[PDB]
């Protein structure tokens, strides 16, 4: 089992912390949802290869431009996250997060992940966004952003229902193993 | 960590740590506030344990077993004794506030109503000046420590054997040398998230809401000062590379 490092980046509203928590416990917390994530080393077997995948969050570092890059050394795969209930989180991907990750993590594969996919057809979400002349991110808008930023791929998931979560981390492991 | 504190913080939440008959006596808003305060203390206990792995298992083990050149152990573990003193003192204060709040006859049932004043004290005055000085130094030496570790692991056989030996146990799975360094650098930016969530559930007593609002502001001022005081040191970087920053 070779060791690989994963870092998740994105706006605070993207749900990155919840995504790492749900994957690391294989469960959405039923009693208490933690505020923070320390680190974790997941044992993953993908396509017959065993990997130890270290997981790291960047939550809390968004306002600190000299502290935040200390999370990047030796990263093997980046999850670049946005929330489907927030077009604003998707707008911040190409001009803020992408040039930063390309500078500190050259040639590292990026997977663009649309989180909170369960809110795409949620009535309360559609009513709230329509007040700002917005609507949930459509799958083609996510794929087009991934294509534009040079992402390795585009994936969607829901930390609330767990759908798609295992697939995201198995694919990140495959991306981390590539030459 | 010592067994008494590990068992006191073994549960995933305060609501699972206290007796169910005691939990039933409180309103939902109190339970929410206590669950977040319990996460702050539990994660502080784990952070002090990370610093003990760095000082006792790694640093002291290298001094007692290996023949490294002078300045190498300090280069791998910059400021670790100062960081351990800062956080062991803060953890002691948090655990004393919990111990005073215990019901007579219990070692697990408590409610902490006055955390704000403790956080203002930690994040102001001489203790805040020492946290700023220590983290500005540690975080500016972070790249250099990782690079020195990587060079020794790839070139020194006795060093590689030592690291593989002390990191073999399953309890060290998340705590290799580089992992410890980034856990410590990331600790300081977890505080605002935790304090803001405690504050969200502390409106019941206005003096407490005001004290946590003051503490949140002091923590953000400390982080802004540390962030502005960082410049990565690099072994072999010439003066010309520095003054042309
Ligand atoms: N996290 C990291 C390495 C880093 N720092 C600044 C730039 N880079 C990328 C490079 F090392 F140049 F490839």
């Amino acid at each position: 089992a070779i060791r690989k490092k994963l870092v998740i980046v994105g706006d605070g509203a993207c749900g990155k912390t919840c995504l790492l928590i749900v994957f690391s416990k294989d469960q959405f917390p039923e009693v208490y949802v933690p505020t923070v994530f320390e680190n974790y080393v997941a044992d993953i077997e993908v396509d017959g290869k065993q990997v130890e995948l270290a997981l790291w969050d960047t939550a809390g570092q968004e306002d600190y431009d000299r502290l935040r890059p200390l999370s990047y050394p030796d990263t093997d795969v980046i999850l670049m996250c946005f929330s489907i209930d927030s077009p604003d989180s998707l707008e911040n991907i190409p001009e803020k997060w992408t040039p930063e990750v390309k500078h500190f993590c050259p040639n590292v594969p990026i997977i663009l992940v649309g989180n909170k996919k369960d809110l795409r057809n949620d009535e309360h979400t559609r009513r709230e966004l329509a007040k700002m002349k917005q609507e949930p991110v459509k799958p083609e808008e996510g794929r087009d952003m991934a294509n534009r930023i040079g992402a390795f791929g585009y994936m969607e998931c829901s930390a609330k229902t767990k759908d798609g979560v295992r697939e995201v981390f198995e694919m990140a492991t495959r991306a981390a193993l590539q030459a | 960590s010592m067994e008494m504190d590990e068992k006191d913080f073994a549960a995933d939440s305060w609501s699972l740590a206290v007796d169910s008959s005691f939990l039933q006596q409180h309103k939902k808003e109190v339970m929410k506030q206590q669950d977040v305060i319990y996460e702050l203390i539990q994660t502080e206990l784990h952070h002090v344990r990370t610093l003990k792995i760095m000082t006792r298992l790694f640093r002291t083990g290298m001094l007692e077993e290996l023949h490294l050149e002078p300045g190498v152990v300090q280069g791998l573990f910059p400021c670790v004794d100062e960081l351990s003193d800062i956080h062991t003192r803060f953890l002691s204060q948090l655990l004393e506030r919990r111990r005073q709040a215990l019901c007579p006859g219990s070692t697990r049932n408590f409610v902490i109503h006055r955390l704000g004043d403790l956080l203002i004290s930690q994040f102001s005055g001489p203790s805040a000046e020492q946290m700023c000085k220590t983290y500005s130094e540690f975080c500016s030496r972070h790249s250099k420590a990782l690079k020195l570790y990587k060079e020794l692991y790839a070139r020194d056989k006795r060093f590689q054997q030592f690291i593989r030996k002390v990191t073999r146990p399953a309890v060290l799975k998340r705590h290799g040398v580089q992992e410890c360094i980034l856990l410590v650098t990331q600790r300081i930016t977890k505080y605002p998230l935790l304090i803001s969530r405690i504050l969200q559930h502390s409106h019941g007593i206005e003096e407490e809401r005001q004290d946590l609002t003051t503490a949140l502001g002091l923590v953000k001022e400390l982080l802004s000062n540390v962030d502005e005081g960082i410049y990565q040191l690099e072994k072999g970087a010439r003066l010309q590379e520095i003054y042309n920053r």
